[PDB]
């Protein structure tokens, strides 16, 4: 319960690995894991300690892959909750804005879909053109 | 960088 702070890295290169293999239901099992063990740590550690937030901050981008995986196979809840508390606590999170904005999209949340849209441009310009194609698809079913 | 991919 705590010799496995050395696994973390581990699980995360395999999780990578597996997902860009293709292998995206399995990668998902590996940053679930990844993510358990870095949350027992975390579980040990006083709330606003700087070891208890470096710990928050090393499960932020496994938590976006896990989600990234949940896209994938198409399960929008846990991407909406998981991405919401990455952006209660990190409000400038890119990734995070737009996951959830996509999965706003798939469950027809439009307003909040163009929300987290927009927060991804104001943080990112650059964006513009994956962003106009998820807001162009959004738009049209809007039209009906 | 890419939104799709890990990381």
């Amino acid at each position: 319960a705590e010799e496995k702070a050395k696994a973390v890295p581990l699980i995360h290169q395999e999780g990578n690995r597996l997902y860009r293999e293709g292998h995206v239901k399995e990668a998902a099992a590996k940053y679930y894991d990844a993510i358990a063990c870095l949350k027992n740590l975390q579980m040990k550690e006083q709330p606003g300690s700087p070891e208890w937030i470096q710990l928050d901050q090393q499960i932020t981008p496994l938590l976006l892959n896990y989600c990234q995986c949940k896209l994938v196979v198409e399960e929008y809840y846990e991407v909406l909750d998981h991405c919401s508390s990455i952006l209660n606590k990190y409000d400038d999170n890119v990734k995070a804005y737009f996951k959830r904005g996509k999965a706003h999209a798939a469950v027809w949340n439009a307003q909040e879909a163009q929300a987290d849209f927009a927060k991804v441009l104001e943080l990112d310009p650059a964006l513009a053109p994956v962003v106009s194609r998820e807001l162009q698809a959004l738009e049209a079913r809007i039209r009906q | 960088s890419r939104m799709e991919e890990v990381d």
